[PDB]
């Protein structure tokens, strides 16, 4: 009775998931990552539309899924 | 004197910035097809070019 | 040493195009980077989408 | 330099949003179930509240 | 061991063994946190 044979293989190893992580949420108290964070009356044209570009994307630092970058330091917004 | 209110003239601001907007920017780039050729005016024969 | 060249490009791969998809992954296009041109091509959705 | 004499008002909005006040020692989020929930008294008792 | 790291504390700075890394756009990932 093992059911490590139905978990992906990292390489000769199973990705078995931290069994600390099971749903548990209500109204105060519980907080969850990935925060909100965000005819021109003003012709600028420029900023407008690199701004327009910047409200449609994102980022952050737990978003440590697959690879930070490089040379390294740890940073915030945790 | 003048009698009466003063002389003057009306002009739609917000739908003439919008006009504006949308025909540069729709429909300078529609399909060439819906575009024809001016009046009295040489233009290159090649489509492909600026001009 | 030995004249075998080491990089055996076929005509099957994109490199571009690759390169282009793990720029976006690794970090994010948004931002613009001038020493390589690193300025992501976009559109205004108020032209594409009217 | 012909200003008028004045009077201040002030005045604050918060939409989109609910007042609370949490039913604990001292007012922290210590968990969901506060500890003045747990406190014997009003766990083996009866109250009114006004 | 290694005396080539920043040493915060007596103790070395030391990440995790497994740290080498894979992703291949296929979706090959689409995969999880840190944490």
């Amino acid at each position: 009775i093992n059911f490590a044979s139905l978990a992906p293989r990292h390489g000769s190893r199973p990705f078995m998931g931290n069994w600390q992580d099971i749903g548990t949420s209500n109204m105060s108290g519980g907080a969850f990552s990935w925060g909100s964070l965000w005819k021109a009356w003003n012709s600028s044209t420029g900023q407008m539309l690199r701004d327009k570009l910047k409200e449609q994307n994102f980022q952050q630092k737990v978003v440590d899924g697959l690879a930070s970058g490089i040379s390294g330091v740890v940073d915030l917004a945790n | 004197i003048r009698v009466g209110n003063n002389f003057a003239m009306e002009i739609n601001l917000n739908a003439n910035l919008w006009r504006n907007f949308l025909y540069s920017n729709i429909a300078l780039y529609l399909p060439d097809k819906l575009k024809y050729s001016p009046s009295n005016v040489k233009i290159s024969d090649n489509p492909n070019t600026y001009d | 040493a030995s004249q075998l060249n080491a990089v055996v490009d076929l005509q099957d791969r994109n490199t571009e195009l690759s390169y282009q998809l793990l720029l976006d992954s690794i970090g994010d296009r948004t931002r613009y980077f001038s020493m390589w041109n690193q300025a992501v091509d976009s559109y205004d959705p108020d032209v594409r989408i009217i | 330099k012909t200003a008028v004499d004045s009077i201040t008002q002030k005045k604050f909005l918060c939409d989109r949003t609910l007042w609370r006040i949490p039913f604990s020692s001292n007012f922290m989020s210590m968990g969901a179930l506060t500890d003045l929930g747990q406190n014997l008294l009003y766990a083996n008792s009866a109250h009114a509240l006004d």
